[PDB]
């Protein structure tokens, strides 16, 4: 068969992969530009949420040294890939929950709708990869929204996971934090309740 | 027109199959028996058609849709893709690739073929594409059935497809046959065993290529097509 | 010594080559494009003639399943490479012989004269290939004219032949058909009288 | 009625599958976490069905006959044949053998497949045959196509033939799989990898037959299936 | 030491096991004869039984692809082992749970005693193969009946599972389905309250 | 008379001796040039003569006693025994094998020897023997030896025993020669280098053996002897 | 690929076979029952017909020591495979041509039709297979009758032969023999006129 060369390996990020990713939450001077959990400017168009979430480990235990990476589109469906401190809305950021923080948070607007590569439309949903030591390879998922029920209904990707309870687990609950529109995300690594994991 | 400004590699003519092969029967009487004459290169040589402009439909490289009344055909369906290089590495752009094949079951649509596998109303068997500027080429068909054939009283010719490669000149013009990895009856075919060496055998086996697939669709195949070295003169005459 | 990578080796075209090279004589449905034996238009330059052929085993019997390849220069002596479908002349095309056809036919334009490498001019003719089932790898001929023998005998490729009674056999014998010139150029691939095949 | 007069020779387990082997996806969620309860033999477990008079139909081990809407099946014609011994090599007479397949593109005719090689009309996929005094089966049938599925993002199954054989008892019972000689699809699946020892994956693999195929017409595999080693029992309970 | 043969390796059925051994299951034509879930005849002697149950994987989830063959003696303790369709009793048969049918169901006799290979009785029960895509090699199990306590106690299969509660997951719970004697057998193939399967 | 039920595997051409084997002279101009024409098994090819009636006389297999002249032939005493099987390994029961060869001096009882080792009065060279149930023939004879042929100048035929088998069929009927175990003139025989393969070779040389011999008496030697293999016929006409 | 055991390669009869097979023809005293060129005694069914003729090698000189068996049916068109000197009537026999004799002859009666597998009749013919000194491998070849041309022409077996001239060397040429019909059947083993030979 034909063999191409092999991808380099991954290995675990660590315990320390704050301080050369997550420089702020490891409480280290940064430097001027910092990739961050600030995907939108207040003034970027779209409906504007804050995220937020707990990871936990399979004895149900909080995972503290997670470290986050998201990729979702703007509010008109477009990945804008040009990645640019300036811009109002970037598709990319880096989140992670801290000894400090249980919780991570990112700030971002609810995103459009994309289609897959048949032509079909994906219900909204945030594209997330989880690193953190204990993880040899990370691992990927997605975020939907609970209140976009009749899209996450006809979404060819998660219609492919098999068992209907499965799907929940990528379901993202709607609440409220200081009138701004909030919706959490809780990801079970292992166990009950096990959140459904990708791949690609 | 076209200039006389390239030479071409001498052909190693015991690494090809040889004109007299006798357990290939029909070689016996179409070989023959007074030697090679063999002449230096002139542009008569070293030229041959450029087809940049040859008019192709839209399906010429697609087998699954070119011959279509109204449907897919059955079989393996599948990738056949490779680049042409000389034999200095140096790709071939816009060179015209011509294929033709069996259908699933091994009959050809040819009168003369009376094989009682049937043919299979959605198939033809022909794709051309030309090659692109970094020589390489792609079909989409479904891949060939073995057949029998009237050498000895059992031989089968392991699955096939035919390759027609033209290259910058007539001196590299090439008609060759491709075969697929791993097919037990490669060793047993007259026809292949036409080449003495075993390593030439080897660079008619396209290999499965499962980076070049479409997951949940089609399967792959790779096979690269190596035309005689172009070299510019040099010290010619003087 | 140095060796470069081997060239890919060649197998015969088989019975069926028509089915891929030659849509209409195998009677299958054509493209809208084929490379066939028309290689002149009937206002092209030159003198407009018809070749045809029968091909020719070691026992005699005619070969139906032959196919050919010929490449020509131009009646001013030039190669003329861009195939195009309009041209009024291009130097290249196909023939076969069919079970229906023993015999090919071509229509063309008798070429000008070219020079070899060294400068010295070559008598006009044709380069043909030859393919078929029994034939491993395919077989190169020239057609000569008998018209011309004052330059036949002067060149300098039909001079490497050695024996004289060796280069007749490369002598198209002028003939007409339907009243209308044609040269009459066959082949025998073995035996009495066969044809000299070269090598470059 | 049966009789408990037969023991079996103990399964070897390493040899075999292993329930949980995780690189196929279905097999985490369906293997037990549990031991197996071992029990000594009884008549329960030494006995089976006999299939002698079950009513064959003439076309049940005729695969390019037995579904028929007036046609042929397009694919590779193959005769499929073997003999069932058991460990001592014993033949293994009047057994049930049972087989399913895809058609020539890897197509299921199962409500259940959508993938996107069509259906060929003449084709169902089904054969029995009851194996004669020696033991010995055959099948007439077209050689199935490859057929991805949905394990990793990219897996194919090789080309493949489902059989049940059921042996003298319930304890001999088995499924099992064909692959066919050759198939570079084969060491890349990971239900055949499922195997750990390579010598056993090489007992699925079926080999190219010349000897047994019909010139002109139709090639054959020989694939043996070996069931548990019976024996008298001796010195039982004193 | 001495070595055999080796077994041919088992293999998954696969998810498409209907075609080849559940025809009408997999709603496709059936052969003149099949080998299906019936059994008994109305006018087999023994008493009247449907049997019915589910089976689950690890997650809780019901398996729809799986297909089952259970082994019996008659009423009076007797193998059948002449398979015909014309017996009013068989002690073998099929079934299948479907996309359709999350349910297998079987109509036969309640077995008669049976005595193991040392002439100690065993409590009256079922043999049971299951089969599925998932399971690489089959998996035996036996369906035993609540309303035979006393020879449940006693028997010598049963007292070889150490642990009581395993006992239990053998032990089918009577029922009534359209008011006729049924008895319910459930599944577990892995996690809390697995059933007990056999290797022999 | 004779039904059509079997077909025979087809024969392997690269593995017998070809036609035209230059180093053996006259193979020159008795060798055909035109291929072979294949042709289906029938009726023709599948059945054969059966000798089971022939009248053997008593001593036909027995070459110390069948001419006689009054006494013994001189010469080393051996049996030469073996069975008859098929490429299946079954026995070939009741099947004619004829035999013939030189005395111990390399001279042949025929007009045409004028070699001038003499003839010995007591020696004809000629055997036939039917095959038992079992494929078991034997004879009884001395050990021919060598003998200078007309093929290159110095040329020596190893010692040998020319057999004749019949089989159950014109298409298994074969002519061949056996050898005797280290005759140091094997290798260098250009009839025996018309097969090419070496372990073709082989299987012509008979073995001693010291088992079948009779203690004081006579050695033996022991040739076995397969021939093409018989099949039942299947899926034939559909 | 399944291997079989290999047949034992074939040797050249060599120059004496008639010691051991032509007992008569070499001079030699005969056995009581000798296998020879008397297929049909006087009163066998079925038209009574003498054969006869020549081999030759590839310079056109006569071989003089080959050896020939034969196989063909009655006039019924039935093979008689019980050989006995008794009957009227045997299907085997075997001819030879010698230093005094560069003809061959045998004694039968015309064949009767039989059919192929396919259920085709064959036109009549009688197989032959020819062995001799420089002969590795003997030749198969098949006798046809000159006066049954259109069964010949219908003939499967005869219409596999590909070149028309070929299908004549196998044609027996009708003749008399003081009052008795014979047919004349040279064989050419190599050369111009090259007998058929088949391969099965
Ligand atoms: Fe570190
Ligand atoms: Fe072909
Ligand atoms: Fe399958
Ligand atoms: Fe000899």
């Amino acid at each position: 068969p034909i063999e191409l060369l092999p991808e380099t390996p991954s290995q675990t990020a660590g315990p320390y992969v704050h301080i050369g990713l997550a420089l702020e939450a490891a409480g280290n001077p940064t430097r001027d530009q910092e990739i961050w959990n600030r995907l939108a400017k207040p003034d970027a168009p779209g409906e504007h949420i804050l995220l937020l979430g707990q990871v936990y480990d399979g004895n149900g235990h909080l995972v503290r040294d997670s470290f986050l990476e998201v990729w979702q589109a703007d509010a008109n469906g477009e990945y804008q890939d040009a990645y640019n401190l300036e811009n109002a809305f970037n598709s990319f950021g880096r989140t992670a929950t801290t000894f400090d923080a249980g919780e991570w948070t990112l700030h971002t607007v609810k995103p459009g709708v994309v289609n897959n590569a048949a032509g079909v439309p994906m219900a909204p949903h945030i594209n997330i990869s989880l690193f953190a030591r204990g993880i040899n390879i990370h691992l990927h998922t997605r975020l939907y929204f609970d209140d976009e029920a009749q899209a996450n209904a006809k979404c060819p990707v998660l219609n492919l996971i098999e068992q209907p309870q499965r799907r929940e687990t990528l379901i993202a609950k709607r609440c409220e934090v200081d009138g701004k529109t909030a919706y959490r995300f809780d990801i079970r690594i292992q166990g009950e309740g096990e959140t459904v994991f990708f791949d690609f | 027109p076209a200039q006389d400004n390239s030479r071409f590699v001498i052909r190693d003519r015991n690494w090809h199959p040889k004109a007299l092969t006798p357990d290939y029967k029909t070689s016996i009487a179409r070989s023959p028996r007074q030697a090679l004459v063999s002449i230096p290169q002139s542009i008569s040589e070293t030229t041959g058609p450029n087809f940049s402009h040859l008019g192709f439909g839209a399906h010429d490289h697609d087998l699954l849709l070119n011959f279509n009344n109204g449907g897919l055909p059955i079989g393996e369906r599948i990738i056949v893709a490779g680049r042409v290089v000389d034999q200095y590495g140096k790709p071939v752009p816009n060179t015209l690739v011509e294929m033709w094949q069996a259908n699933a079951g091994g009959r050809c649509r040819h009168k003369n073929d009376r094989y009682l596998a049937p043919l299979d109303p959605n198939f033809g068997g022909v794709g051309r594409c030309l090659t692109d500027s970094d020589g390489y080429y792609s079909f989409r068909t479904i891949k060939p059935g073995p057949y029998p054939w009237r050498n000895g009283p059992n031989d089968w010719r392991p699955a096939h497809i035919h390759f027609g490669i033209s290259g910058p000149s007539i001196a590299t013009k090439l008609i060759t046959q491709l075969y697929f990895e791993g097919d037990p009856l490669i060793p047993m075919c007259p026809i292949v065993k036409s080449i003495a060496n075993p390593e030439a055998v080897q660079q008619l086996i396209a290999k499965l290529d499962m980076n070049n697939a479409n997951p949940m669709d089609c399967l792959a195949y790779r096979f690269d097509i190596v035309l005689r070295g172009q070299r510019k003169t040099h010290f010619e005459n003087c």
